[PDB]
RNA sequence: GAGCUGUAAGUAAGCUUUGAUCCAGAGAUUUCCGAAUGGGGAAACCCAGCAUGAGUUAUGUCAUGUUAUCGAUAUGUGAAUACAUAGCAUAUCAGAAGGCACACCCGGAGAACUGAAACAUCUUAGUACCCGGAGGAAGAGAAAGAAAAUUCGAUUCCCUUAGUAGCGGCGAGCGAAACGGGAAGAGCCCAAACCAACGUUGGGGUUGUAGGACACUCUAGUUACAAAGGACGACAUUAGACGAAUCAUCUGGAAAGAUGAAUCAAAGAAGGUAAUAAUCCUGUAGUCGAAAAUGUUGUCUCUCUUGAGUGGAUCCUGAGUACGACGGAGCACGUGAAAUUCCGUCGGAAUCUGGGAGGACCAUCUCCUAAGGCUAAAUACUCUCUAGUGACCGAUAGUGAACCAGUACCGUGAGGGAAAGGUGAAAAGCACCCCGGAAGGGGAGUGAAAUAGAACCUGAAACCGUGUGCUUACAAGUAGUCAGAGCCCGUUAAUGGGUGAUGGCGUGCCUUUUGUAGAAUGAACCGGCGAGUUACGAUUUGAUGCAAGGUU
RNA sequence: UGAGUAGCGAAAGACGGGUGAGAAUCCCGUCCACCGAUUGACUAAGGUUUCCAGAGGAAGGCUCGUCCGCUCUGGGUUAGUCGGGUCCUAAGCUGAGGCCGACAGGCGUAGGCGAUGGAUAACAGGUUGAUAUUCCUGUACCACCUAUAAUCGUAUCG
């Protein structure tokens, strides 16, 4: 239900960098050491990346 | 079809005739839980420290084909239909045309 | 239209009436191996060439494109042969490849065991296996035919003809066709004579009741063959939505049962629901419904496109072909008196007064025009999809497999292959106490039932045990039978039941034999499974219908 | 059933002290005995986590078991030089174009693939419950890249 591709294509590639590298990567470290609660936050960021890539390939 | 929050009357079973509110519904195997019927005795957590205090009793799920809806004007167990008078599909009684 | 994050319960963190999870249509993504195709290779791995780009003062390392072979058509195409056919060079094209239903269909190649009571001709059999090419069907197909009637008019398939004609060490055995009755049923394009053009394009022209070229006046598209591209409306497939009618009282843990009164039906199919439901729940009869994609079928559009009589002084109508001898094969037909069709070798015709066929061959008389090429329907089959049926199986059965099976397991390998379903309506899966290190038990609780406690429905026999009523330590035993004291119990109630001191008579069972206690064979014991069947023909009996008729 | 019958797979063990419900069999100590061109120390093939630590005693171990190559839960393989590839080739295998053959296919030139051989830069110590030419210390060598100097230039690369 929550779509995050209302923006243009210029700021779009900036979101795939911020969502994956600074957000999805940090949550995997805190899970390994045993410091992260709210484990459902991982599946949310995984879909935010996929929704961004679907619209990018769709615009062609 | 029985949703969560109605006022049904039990038709068959060891606790038939009584009336209660449907608090939970298990639509996969078509089971409903009615507040006041099917009490079970459960020896909870032998090894686990609740801290345990004895035997606890809650309600057990009853089959959906044993409870029936009630009528707002006559208070009797009736079937249901669909009049479709509203844009959304409404549910009406069988003994009368009022909404359930 | 309110819950949900599979089997699979747990503990966690979250999403959802601002429409989650789910059910259909169309899209995006799609690591590596595999025809695997840049090179290599022990499949799922290793090592590279070019083109920009990311990173560095710089080399190393990454990312995305691209580079196999053969074939076909363009261009450089300048060899040993001077001029020029070979080699080479690069650029193009949903060009080819490799799979699956070991079913069906054409073609190449091609056994044996077996039957003949041996065996070689023959049969099994052009069957099994292997190989190639396909298709949704394939193959066949528009008379050089079948016939003998005053004729029929492409092919294929089903009944009958008929176990007849015939073939056959005339042995075993093999085995037709036409006529007739039905399903289905449109037929057309090339070569040549000829006419304008440069061996070549187009017109022209396609046959046996003889056709065309030539001469004289003149006048419907069937895109499934027939030449082949496109915008062109109604159903149909792929998700679904409504959908009539019952209440009470007894027994029970529980009603749908029984006993009472009632009500629906174009709906009394079926399944579930604490037990057996037309009216409790999914449904059924009957109506309605499609964004989007794919089908089947149309009305117009678009693309093709002048129809017939008269005409032989002169031309055309398929050549190393038809056919013959020789060696084989195929037609029911084994070389026989073998016609009619094919293959290899070598000879080798005729040109409408023509040529072929009518079971050697000749004559007459009839029917038909070989040597180029296409063609839908009735037919065969099922790895599948969807909706249903059974005097079919019910866990040693039914597929090898109801089960996480082609899996444990067994072989270097090709390959071979099992065993294993059931607690209860509902986990409500035994809190707590006692012995014990545990395991397992004794109570208390849950439940209608716990000798229903997950090694969980019912629980047979072999076999292993614990008690007791009669009897047995001087006796020679296929272990029973008939007679019979004593002792001990009391029946489906009758000329009763259990035990057996002592006396008579008595060498198991089945196979196979002139003959078996046999020292002839088979069985350790118990349970389950385990062998004259069905289809099509013939003959003889009983029954039933009709009768010089009977029956499809 | 045979039946509480055969067997329990070459060999020297004894005692004291611990652990624990339970010890001829596990742990520690002492004495005694066996092998020692090997019953010791390294490695190739092959096996594929059997290696280490803390827990467990139902089944497996031909007895017992508190123990284990068994069970459960967490861990453990570090390379420019050591072995193999980015190097070379034997036998053999495969082979563009070609030759042959009812099909399938067979043979073979150029060219490839292929070590058990030829070439090729590192040696001493320390350290952990499990790794060492690999990690850490000490001193070296080799292929390449860039930036500065001797010196150029008929140098120079083939």
């Amino acid at each position: 239900k929550a779509k995050e591709i209302r923006n243009l294509t210029t700021s779009e590639i900036e979101e795939q960098i911020k969502s994956s590298k600074e957000e999805l990567f940090n949550l995997r470290f805190q899970l390994a050491t045993g410091q992260l609660e709210e484990t459902a936050r991982i599946r949310t960021v995984r879909k935010t990346i996929a929704r961004l890539k679907t619209v990018a390939r769709e615009r062609e | 079809h029985i949703k969560k929050g109605d006022n049904v009357k039990v038709i068959a079973g060891k606790d038939k005739g009584k009336e209660g509110k449907v608090i939970a519904t298990l639509p996969k195997k078509d089971r409903v839980v009615v507040e006041g019927v099917n009490i079970m005795k459960k020896h909870q957590k032998p090894t686990q420290l609740n801290p345990e205090s004895g035997i606890l009793e809650t309600e057990a799920a009853i089959h959906v084909s044993n409870v029936q809806l009630l009528d707002p004007k006559t208070n009797e167990p009736t079937r249901v239909g669909y009049k479709f008078v509203d844009g959304k599909k409404v549910r009406i009684a069988k003994k009368s045309g009022e909404e359930i």
